[PDB]
């Protein structure tokens, strides 16, 4: 759900 | 000492990779010391219409252009935070929390790099919006930017360069006092090291600037008041301004805050 979380694992 | 300079250089190199528009490139544009450009100047409604192609009532369209630039900045700052040694090994929820509560302080910091007392570079340096024009927007829109201009003029008088800013931004992101952090100690340990690198950077790069380090610590306090004040203004906007709606990334950041 978190957008920041997906950004951080790219 | 040598380890502190290698950390400082690593952070500068990542900063250059993460942020396409640096303070050095921006002051060139602002002072007109560049070859390409110039930026299109937006100083009234007529020049706003003309400059539109770079890149709903006016206050609104402007406010909603700022969201997308803030959204791009969040992404660049995220990329930058992942280069700070130790940061990607932190609990992933703590990374999210550090960026959530830290990204606006960093945005306001780096926005000073694009400002002088007369206005602000926008669209990756392709436009310049005057301070006067922005204050002439209807309440409460005329007030968003002014306290950022007031911050930036005093911040800019410190004369930091990109090398200084890289470490200063990293210190701010590694703040162990953000709400809901699960494991504070590893974050303060990293920040303790970034603080010592910052101190040595200021000593060597600004040898005649007495107490510069103490002055930047105080700017970190001032950033928190700026962000508090900005959140209040946003609150007032949710309470009126009918159609308005944050970008989903901003909604995440603002959720609670
Ligand atoms: C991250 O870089 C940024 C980030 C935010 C902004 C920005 C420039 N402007 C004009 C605004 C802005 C202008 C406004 C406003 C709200 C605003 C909110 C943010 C920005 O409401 C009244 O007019 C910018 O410059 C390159």
């Amino acid at each position: 759900k978190s957008l920041l979380q997906q950004l951080l694992t790219e | 000492s040598a380890d502190l300079r290698a950390l400082a250089k690593h952070l500068y190199d990542s900063y250059i990779k993460s942020f396409p528009l640096t303070k050095a490139k921006a002051r060139a544009i602002l002072t007109g010391k560049t070859t390409d450009k110039s930026p299109f100047v937006i100083y009234d409604m007529n020049s706003l219409m003309m400059g539109e192609d770079k890149i709903k009532e006016v206050a609104i369209r402007i406010f909603q252009g700022c969201q997308f630039r803030s959204v791009e900045a969040v992404q660049e700052i995220t990329e930058y935070a992942k280069s700070i040694p130790g940061f990607v090994n932190l609990d992933l929820n703590d990374q999210v929390t550090l960026l959530k509560y830290g990204v606006h302080e960093i945005i306001y910091t780096m926005l000073a790099s694009l400002m002088n007392k007369d206005g602000v570079l926008i669209s990756e340096g392709q436009g310049f919006m005057t301070r006067e024009f922005l204050k002439s927007l209807r309440k409460p829109f005329g007030d968003f930017m002014e306290p950022k201009f007031e911050f930036a003029v005093k911040f800019n008088a410190l004369e930091l360069d990109d090398s200084d800013l890289a470490i200063f931004i990293a210190v701010i992101i590694l703040s162990g006092d953000r709400p809901g952090l699960l494991n504070v100690k590893p974050i303060e340990d990293i920040q303790d090291n970034l603080l010592q690198a910052l101190e040595l950077q200021l000593k060597l790069n600004h040898p005649e600037s007495s107490q510069l380090f103490a002055k930047l610590l105080q700017k970190m306090t001032d950033l928190r008041q700026i962000v508090t004040e900005h959140v209040q203004l946003l609150q007032v906007i949710k309470k009126t301004e009918t159609d308005m709606s944050l970008h989903p990334l901003l909604q995440e950041i603002y959720k609670d805050l």
